[PDB]
């Protein structure tokens, strides 16, 4: 979400 | 039946251990094995009142209790409760203490006949709780009262006379608490705190108005350092629980600032600095205090929690007491999560503060600064990064001279979160020295904990740098493959060993997003196979990292990734159907990412996913009904599948037919998928008490309506789901939704308001003039909200009004009423931010008005000019964004006004002030009416503009330079990471055509600009 991580 | 065998051993065994554990097993067996019942009964009573050690005494008592619940179901043993009552008032303190104990055990059985005895217990306990002989007797009485409270409430109508009695016993229970602490009885001090915690849950008729006063008391215990620490942790937990379950009572007393400052003082206490710096509990008061501030910031308005903390920021940050400097920093870092908007607005104070922490002499302060920055980056991602020019040199130095393993970790961890959100064009200046440092570090450090942090930082470089990472891509993967060997072999690997492997998978896949498939083609075959090996492994963390790799691969390869569906969807479905159980967090994380990978695959493999739709919705639907922590994510993923399906029907984002569909514009097959998810969405907001689930649901619904139009919520002229939706949304605005009904609000509650307002903004754009009938019930409420005590509520509402006006355009049959309201705001509101948002609406409504507004041009323009002039004064990035948005919104409004009724506006003083605030620094959508005005003014050869041509070209120089900077970023940035200068291609060409004429005229000064000369030709 506009960040690299998915958690 | 070995039941009597157990009691005989309980009574007569030579070893007390024996007699004790015999009675423990006897209790269990009573239920199953219970003619000579009375022989066993009398032996148990005798031993209970006579055994020397209370431990054996309690043993017999608990057997007696289970036995007594058995007989009361047969309505047998009528003498038990009456004898116990008699013994509780006996003259022997020891006899009373044992009688109360047995009664508590009876109440613990929850036998229904105890409901017949409410008055006896109330009368009895009202006495025994003050028993001067025995503190144990008083504590057991306090404990018994918790059960008596529940008993009185099971009744349909709680009996007032009882509740009055119970309400008077509360001050006595406080008295026992004082006793337990004076006597140093920690065991019973805990027990009594549990009784106080249980009072939070009771109805208000039973408790009186004591809740605030209880909190005030718990704070006074918690701040007093003479008290044992374990007792103080109890006190801080009790306040924390009060914020959760009884925040309404805390607000009435304005106890927020008390709570905050109390916990701030507790958190300033000496700690184990050596353990802090190297260790890798929350039963030391200073730490429980931070959990308090955390909960406080999430439950109360920032005026209650954050304003006090920030008021105390200057003095504690300069104190000579390192633990106060450490404290204020950690206090902030737990504040940002619940109050991120409030925190961001204090960046003028906070950023210099973290910079002070990084420069401290004491490493404990330095670690607090770092934790603070990490917390800032996690929640306000880009904003923290902007200050990289000062952070990066200070953080790098800390890595170089670090003397403790945890400082190094958080320095590396802070560097990561900065680079992660640093802007593409800024990281390039740094990319080479950081890459050499990051790899230099990765070599030197050998603990996997540190290497994992370096690996994440290195991947964050890739994320920021996008294309700019290709020179390092192969070099990096070469080094990193060493951490991704023997993936299936997990045995004999530590928790961190798996983490160093899991992160390497995740950040190698973030490199592929940065350098796209062409540069990734070399390693796709080995990596994809490794990732699939991880999915089949037995570590949830490792399977989870495989799913991360898949989801990122989906971004990189698109439809090329469809061949793998057959193998991957089976593993994804398996992961999601796992049992989640205490709860297994590793599985929860693994399920979140697998659901993400599922969504990413469906969006990527467009046509190929169709056979998987029914199964994926079936599996995801199941998790919504039955999952513990995946309901929100699982529902979001169901909508991503719909998005995939609609995208496959070549329904293009934004291209839906406006208005209410009398039938459907989606093929019957796709409409079935919409309706399935739509019912699940509606069912999880109706009578939903978790505000997380409502925000999440309202967000998904708002996005999907914006992308694909009203068919998301209604079809075939049947507005049943649309009406249910507005009921709930309007309910949230009234403050009366299930999740609200458990005047400054928490940012969470503010957010709930905004997403509901956004349900309307989205519908208005989707229905246009067909929106009016829905809007009618909400219009008074929203208008009402524009006049709220809260500046944040006002701003949200005025903004939503403006955006509704834009969706309805000239079919707005309420333009006049809306215009009158927003002009009142534009004129009379004390918040610049509110006046700025109002200016946007005012211009839109004027632009859509078909009636006569000549009357309001002079006052509105005088208010506009004043807003500009106060913003000119204020010209602290938080103020700068409001100042700059005011420039764009105000200039947009004037422009819309001049274009509407050019002749009611005096252009002589207006055009200069407008030019003076161009070019914009934000809100470039307000360029659109300004471009149209520049086009109109030149075609009329209007003198005021024609003498001002030089600034116009300078503005278009900047406009066009930014549009080409932006086009470059579009191709260089990492895949998946409003900067538009032009709102349409047509307006771009019209601006271009004008730039040519400007060249034909005026001696070609337009082409004298490198930037526009390139666009003119």
């Amino acid at each position: 979400g506009g960040a690299k991580r998915h958690r | 039946a070995a039941l009597p065998a157990l009691i005989h051993i309980l009574q007569n065994s030579s070893n007390d251990g024996i007699k004790q554990l015999a009675g423990v097993e006897a209790r269990k067996q009573v239920s199953k094995h219970w003619a000579t019942q009375t022989s066993v009964k009398q032996s148990l009573l005798n031993s209970a009142f006579n055994e020397g050690k209370d431990a054996v005494r309690h043993a017999n008592a608990r057997v007696i209790a289970s036995i007594g619940s058995e007989e009361l179901d047969e309505k047998k043993w009528p003498e038990l409760i009456p004898n116990l009552l008699q013994a509780a008032c006996d003259s022997n303190p020891k006899i009373r203490e044992t009688a109360i104990f047995i009664i508590l055990s009876l109440l613990e059985s929850f036998n229904a006949n105890l409901a017949l005895h409410i008055d006896d217990f109330l009368n009895l306990f009202a006495q025994t709780i003050n028993d001067s002989a025995s503190l144990e007797t008083r504590s057991l009485s306090a404990q018994a009262l918790s059960y008596v409270s529940s008993l009185i409430e099971e009744e349909g109508e709680i009996n007032p006379q009882y509740a009055a009695k119970f309400a008077s016993l509360i001050p006595s229970v406080v008295q026992v608490l004082d006793a337990t602490i004076r006597e140093g009885d920690t065991t019973n001090t805990k027990l009594i705190f549990n009784c106080l915690n249980d009072f939070l849950l009771l109805d208000s008729q039973l408790t009186g108005n004591t809740i605030a006063d209880l909190v005030k008391l718990a704070l006074q215990i918690a701040v007093n350092s003479d008290v044992d620490e374990d007792i103080r942790v109890f006190a801080v937990q009790f306040v924390t629980s009060a914020l959760v379950y009884r925040k309404s009572k805390i607000n009435q007393a304005k106890l927020g600032p008390e709570i905050t400052l109390a916990a701030l003082k507790v958190a300033s206490e000496e700690i184990d600095v050596e353990d802090e710096l190297t260790n890798e509990e929350e039963n030391t008061p200073a730490l429980t205090a931070l959990r308090l501030i955390s909960n406080a910031s999430g439950e109360l308005s920032p005026s209650q929690v954050g304003v006090p903390i920030i008021e105390h920021l200057p003095t504690m940050l300069s104190s000579s007491n390192p633990f106060e400097r450490r404290s204020i920093l950690l206090a902030i870092s737990v504040l940002v999560t619940g109050s991120p908007d409030y925190t961001l607005s204090q960046f003028d104070k906070i950023i210099p503060a973290t910079v002070t922490g990084l420069k401290d002499s004491e490493a404990v302060v330095q670690l607090a600064a770092l934790k603070c920055i990490v917390q800032l980056s996690t929640n306000l991602q880009d904003e923290v990064a902007r200050y990289h020019e000062q952070y990066l040199p200070l953080v790098i130095d800390i890595i170089d001279s670090a003397k403790h393993v945890v400082i190094y970790k958080y320095a590396t961890l802070a560097l990561d979160g900065l680079l992660e959100f640093i802007a593409h064009n800024d990281i390039i200046k740094y990319l080479d020295p950081l890459m050499n440092k990051l790899f230099q570090m990765l070599e030197t450090q050998q603990s996997p904990k540190l290497r994992a942090a370096i690996v994440s930082a290195i991947g964050s470089c890739a994320f920021a740098a996008g294309s700019g990472f290709v020179p390092y891509f192969k070099t990096s993967v070469q080094y990193l493959q060493q951490f991704i060997q023997n993936v299936s072999q997990i045995e004999g690997l530590s928790e961190d060993d798996i983490e160093l492997k899991a992160l390497t998978f995740e950040n190698i896949s973030t490199m592929g997003r940065a350098v796209k498939s062409a540069a990734f083609a070399e390693y796709a075959e080995p990596l994809v196979n490794a990732a699939y090996e991880a999915i089949k492994t037995d570590s949830a963390r490792l399977r989870e990292s495989g799913y991360a790799f898949i989801a990122n691969m989906a971004k990189v390869y698109g439809k090329d990734f469809a061949p793998f569906l057959q193998t991957i969807i089976p593993e994804i479905f398996k992961t999601l159907e796992q049992e989640e159980y205490t709860v297994n967090t590793g599985i929860a994380y693994e399920k979140e990412v697998a659901a993400a990978a599922l969504s990413e695959l469906a969006i990527a493999s467009k046509e190929h996913f169709l056979e998987y739709v029914e199964p994926s919705l079936k599996v995801l639907a199941e998790q919504v009904n039955e999952s513990y922590g995946l309901k929100e994510t699982a529902l979001h993923s169901m909508w991503a599948i719909v998005k995939a399906v609609l995208l496959t029907a070549n329904l293009k984002e934004g291209e839906y037919p406006k208005g209410v569909p009398s039938g459907s514009y989606v093929d019957a097959s796709a409409l079935a998928v919409i309706q399935t998810v739509r019912e699940v969405s509606l069912n999880n907001v109706i009578e939903e008490v978790e505000t997380s689930m409502v925000i999440s649901v309202f967000q998904d619904l708002s996005e999907m309506l914006r992308l694909f139009g009203p068919i998301i919520i209604m079809d075939n002229g049947d507005s049943t789901h649309l009406d249910q939706l507005c009921r709930e949304a309007l309910s949230v605005l009234k403050g009366e939704h299930a999740c609200q009904t458990i005047l400054d609000a928490s940012e969470t509650e503010a957010t709930l308001l905004d997403v509901a307002l956004d349900i309307y903004v989205a519908l208005s754009t989707n229905l246009v003039g067909g929106f009016a009938q829905v809007f009618t019930t909400a219009k008074p409420v929203i208008l009402q909200l524009c006049q709220s005590k809260s500046k944040n509520k006002r701003s949200f509402a005025v903004g939503a009004l403006s955006e509704i006006a834009l969706g309805m355009r000239d079919e707005n049959p309420f333009i006049q009423e809306l215009l009158e309201a927003l002009i009142i705001s534009l004129t009379n509101d004390k918040s610049l931010e509110v006046r700025c948002n109002a200016s946007y609406g005012v211009g839109l409504l004027i632009e859509y008005s078909s009636f006569d507004v000549s009357a309001i041009y002079s006052p509105v323009l005088k208010s506009l000019y004043e807003i500009l002039s106060v913003a000119d004064e204020k010209n602290d990035e938080a103020t700068k964004e409001i100042v700059d948005r005011t420039f764009s919104n105000v200039c947009g409004c004037v422009a819309r006004m001049i274009l509407k009724h050019q002749n009611l506006v005096p252009l002589e003083h207006t055009i200069p002030a407008l030019l003076s605030h161009l070019p914009f620094n934000t809100a470039f959508e307000e360029y659109d009416p300004i471009f149209k005005l520049f086009l109109k003014l030149f075609q009329e050869q209007n003198s005021t503009i024609i003498n001002e041509a030089p600034k116009v070209i300078a503005i278009f120089a900047t406009v066009f330079e930014k549009e080409s900077e932006r086009i470059e970023l579009e191709t260089n940035s990492t895949l998946g990471r409003k900067r538009k200068q032009f709102q349409s291609e047509e307006i771009k060409q019209q601006v271009i055509e004008l730039l040519k004429h400007l060249n034909q005229q005026f001696n070609g000064a337009v082409a004298q600009n490198p930037v526009l000369a390139q666009v003119i030709a």
